[PDB]
């Protein structure tokens, strides 16, 4: 039963979480400076791999919370609710931001990794479904794709407008859920025992494992269902106000199973969108995205 | 002309307590992200517009006292010239205003 | 199509001349915007009659009364004017600032001639193309 | 804050995007 | 009238590894020289003071001084120690609740160095265990531990009034040895506020 | 004159014991002598009432009765011994847990009139009474759907009991 999956999934998750606390004896005092262009200068004694970037904007100011979606920590994007690891400068991130390519990243991951989680729940247990990666597109492509690999029994089948409606209303709930994004940096072998059902996740594990010294991956978890990440992500699901499943495009070469590729398109509530400009958008989403 | 009996406190109470007697919140409010301080969507920001409108006044006392005099509004365009910056020839035939202070950063 | 200022239409006109004169020497005025937004409409107008030439004695006459301070003239015909002789319109520029503390509460605006040498006014600035949603109407663009 | 905001159709539309919102209305139209 | 000085006549200088250390007792016979001239004058108001013996008795004092923080004990603890050294330890105390107690002392209190109208200021070196827990106006602990036993070595200067005839030996002012380790950090987290500017000038 | 709302701020709680929850901070803080009519400002008072910390500061700023900067002003001391005295770690985690203005002692004079007529004439002084919890304002009330409105009827016909008999 999927349940089972996810319960020894949850627990894997949550042992490495007390690996991590027990790790770090006592609390840590390190000095972190404001590098930020608002507030400049001012410095945060804060505990080591305890705190994160929204103690310190709950500590200026609730705007800082509300409108910080990443954090600059030494010139590098960290999510606003990664435990902090060093003395180090930290700048806070929005979505006005003259350079959003970073935040661009997080969220068109971040919107994937919903996508994904969607798609396993959606249909019944009877049918196999299995996720095989979600493949990088430009936002100029006009939608974020997931792709994934479908049962024999799902070979025939083609989801109708209500269906895609459906997708979205199990989008709209994770939205309305509010679920934050967990983060957790894992080792290859204790993430390939997580993801050993799924050989097209092991080898994507195999990859990042690969390219870093280190076995360490990046996963992020939301609710029960996890995932691996490219990249730093939103930090909660409530940031999406408008989510729409645009189309579904079924790849030809899909004999051993049919590896659906899905087009979806969202917008965050700092972003809001006409009622026009969304239709022709949600209308420029449904055509095929090559990956470029 | 006086009420025939004394208004109940009760009675009172709805009046001035009815939500069309209430202070209305606003939801325009925007943040200045220059001066870091609170603004309205249609409003400017206005302390950064106090450096600017105190600096202008700075640059009007200059010209008070270049001039001297009542009624000496030249009949040439002006400009103004702060320190380290030199006259250019496209300069030539034009009023020129000297700051004491370095050419600000805003000001271009 | 007239705002009611002062104690009465004359007073409205020796108000509105001295609100004109005095742009002219400054070029950057703050006043009620109720009273910026009557004065713009003149100010336009005054810079056609300066670009007509200083010649046009009907230009002299309104440029006088207008003006109380008569240096004023040859910089309106040697200033004003030849600054202005490429643009077709939109001389003056009106923008809101915060109303004022006085008790009153006033609104204020700020009312500023174009090509002043002058340091530039705070005005706002559109969104970035760089922003997820403008890069995404971007694409829109590029695929058309 | 985490709180209603005012928003308008041209608020965070660009001169460019703007110039193009335009043309498409006006195809959409006819 | 004033029954204490503040300051200490002459800063003894403690040596680098003394809490791994007779032998030090020894290096006082040698210092007597500097010493006993002054505890002569101590001894000629008292004629009993000896170095060997008042650590016992100024042992207790200074402990009783620390149980009556618990209690508050205002009162009593201003016998126990001089009216300099009472503001320090009680200010900062102010609507707050501390649970405080005394662990074995690791090692024996001995005399170290004193000096002395006349006022007579006494060095002692306590190496000892103890456990702090503070809490807030609300109850909530803000920094210590309940039963965690902490070892500090620190050197106590007691004070007395040999001119009075009522005067006695109170807890005047403490000497912190540089190698000493430092206390323990807040359990809170402080923010450290920017450069204050005025609008015309800019960040620097 | 009574001045009990302070004496609330020096109330000091036992030590908590290891099996209870960090306490939430409370701070009662307020302004005995304002030259205002307790009348406009319980007004001011009213609208702000289980708002936020920075929410409420933001309306105070665009506010145009004098009252509310006053009332901006009392925040932010109230503020800043919080976080000096009261142990407040974030500035942000405040909201306006109760907002009220009372009557102060006034002044009295004769006014007089043109016309030979004499009045009573009244020196207003009112205080401001605020009490802020630590943490984010509760979530508001959601209205009953017409399914809970249905039940609580159906829930009161069964409750109703047969009356006067054996
Ligand atoms: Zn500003």
């Amino acid at each position: 039963s999927p349940t089972e999956l996810t319960e020894m999934r949850n627990d894997l998750f949550n042992r490495e979480k007390s690996r991590q606390l027990s790790l770090t004896p006592r609390t840590e005092k390190i000095e972190v400076k404001h590098v930020g262009k608002t507030d400049p200068g001012t410095v945060f004694v804060m505990n080591k791999n305890i705190s994160t970037p929204y103690s310190c904007a709950m500590h200026l100011s609730e705007w800082y919370c509300s409108k910080s979606i990443l954090a600059l920590v030494d010139g590098q994007p960290w999510d606003m609710y990664k435990p902090l690891t060093k003395s180090c400068e930290i700048k806070f991130l929005t979505f006005k931001d003259p350079d959003p390519k970073e935040v661009n990243k997080a969220y068109w991951r971040s919107c994937a990794m919903m996508l994904g989680c969607v798609i396993e729940r959606a249909f019944k247990d009877d049918y196999v479904v299995s996720l095989v990666r979600a493949p990088e597109v430009p936002v100029i492509a006009g939608a974020f794709c997931y792709d994934v690999t479908l049962d024999k029994r799902l070979d025939e089948w083609m989801p109708t407008k209500e269906n895609l409606r459906s997708f979205t209303k199990d989008a709209h709930a994770l939205i309305y859920r509010d679920l934050p994004f967990e983060t957790l940096d894992v080792d290859a072998r204790v993430a390939l025992e997580i993801f050993q059902h799924n050989k097209y996740k092991v080898d994507f594990i195999e990859e990042k494992a690969s390219q870093n010294p280190e076995r360490i991956v990046k996963l992020h978890r939301i609710g029960d269902f996890i995932d691996v990440s490219e990249g730093p992500l939103i930090p909660r699901t409530s940031v999406c106000f408008q989510y729409e499943v645009s189309a579904v495009h079924n790849l030809n070469p899909s004999q051993p199973n049919l590896i659906r590729r899905f087009q979806g398109l969202s917008l965050p509530t700092h972003l809001r969108a006409q009622f026009t400009i969304w239709d022709k958008l949600v209308e420029r989403s449904r055509k095929m995205v090559t990956e470029d | 002309a006086a009420p025939k009996n004394r208004r109940t406190i009760e009675v009172n109470r709805c009046r001035r307590r009815n939500p069309q007697k209430l202070i209305k919140i606003k939801n325009n409010i925007d943040i200045c992200p220059e001066c870091g301080h609170l603004k309205q969507k249609h409003v400017l920001c206005g302390y950064c517009y106090e450096k600017v409108r105190q600096e202008t006044t700075k640059i009007r006392q200059q010209i008070g006292a270049q001039e001297g005099g009542p009624f000496r509004a030249p009949s040439v365009e002006t400009m103004v010239l702060y320190t380290g910056e030199k006259p250019s020839e496209k300069d030539q035939g034009k009023r020129i205003v000297e700051r004491n202070i370095k050419r600000p950063s805003w000001f271009t | 199509v007239y705002r009611r200022l002062g104690l009465g239409p004359e007073s409205r006109i020796h108000l509105l001349r001295n609100l004109l004169t005095g742009l002219v020497r400054h070029e950057r005025i703050e006043a009620t915007w109720a009273r910026a937004d009557e004065m713009r409409g003149y100010a336009e107008k005054l810079i056609d009659y300066g670009k007509l030439g200083d010649t046009n004695e009907r230009a002299m006459r309104m440029a006088d009364f207008w003006l109380t301070e008569k240096d004023l003239i040859p910089k309106l015909f040697k200033v004003l004017a030849p600054r202005f002789q490429g643009q077709n319109g939109n001389y003056t520029r009106m923008l809101q600032i915060p109303n004022r503390k006085e008790q009153d509460r006033a609104k204020m605006a700020v009312i500023e001639y174009k090509g002043n040498y002058l340091p530039p006014l705070p005005l706002p600035h559109r969104d970035s193309n760089l922003t997820l949603l403008n890069q995404l109407l971007l694409g829109l663009q590029q695929d058309l | 804050l985490h709180s209603k905001s005012s928003t308008w159709w041209d608020e965070h539309l660009s001169e460019e995007n703007l110039s193009f919102v335009k043309q498409l209305v006006s195809d959409e139209n006819k | 009238h004033l029954a204490c000085t503040a300051g200490i006549f002459d800063p003894y200088v403690p040596p680098e590894g003394d809490a791994r250390m007779l032998t030090q007792r020894t290096e006082r016979l040698r210092k007597n020289a500097a010493s006993q001239l002054a505890i002569r004058k101590i001894r000629e108001f008292d004629a009993n003071f000896k170095t060997k013996d008042f650590p016992e008795k100024a042992k207790d004092i200074f402990i009783e001084a620390h149980l009556c923080l618990n209690n508050s004990d205002h009162d009593r603890l201003h016998t126990l120690v001089t009216e300099h050294c009472f503001p320090d330890m009680v200010w900062d105390l102010k609507y707050k609740t501390v649970r405080w107690g005394f662990v074995e002392s690791l090692e024996p209190a001995q005399v170290v160095h004193v000096r002395c109208n006349m006022y007579g200021q006494v060095t002692v070196r306590l190496h000892t265990r103890q456990t702090l827990a503070i809490y807030d106006r609300f109850g909530r602990l803000m920094y210590g531990q309940e039963d965690v036993p902490k070892d500090v070595l620190e050197y106590v200067v007691f004070e007395r009034h040999l001119m009075n005839p009522y005067g006695s030996w109170r807890m005047h002012a403490k000497i912190v040895p540089a190698w000493a380790p430092p206390k323990q950090p807040i359990l809170k987290t402080l923010m450290i506020p920017g450069p204050q500017l005025k609008p015309w000038e800019e960040y620097e | 004159i009574s001045r009990k709302w302070e004496k609330k701020n020096k109330i000091v709680y036992p030590p908590q014991l290891p099996g209870e929850p960090r306490r939430p901070a409370e701070i009662y803080h307020c302004r005995r002598q304002i030259k205002y009519s307790k009348d406009k400002m319980w007004y001011l008072a009213k609208m702000i009432r289980g708002m936020s910390i920075d929410q409420a500061l933001a309306q105070l700023e665009f506010n145009d009765k004098k009252g509310a900067q006053i009332i901006k002003e009392v925040l932010l001391e109230a503020q800043d011994m919080a976080v000096r005295d009261h142990n407040v770690e974030f500035r942000s985690n405040l909201h306006i847990a109760e907002s009220t203005s009372g009557r102060g002692q006034c002044l009295k004079r004769i006014r007089y009139h043109g016309r030979g007529r004499f009045g009573i004439m009244e020196k207003v002084y009112c205080h401001y009474f605020v009490k802020l919890v630590e943490g984010p304002p509760p979530p508001p009330e959601v209205p009953k759907t017409a399914v809970d409105h249905a039940k609580d009827y159906i829930q009161q016909l069964r409750s109703r009991t047969i009356i006067h008999t054996l």
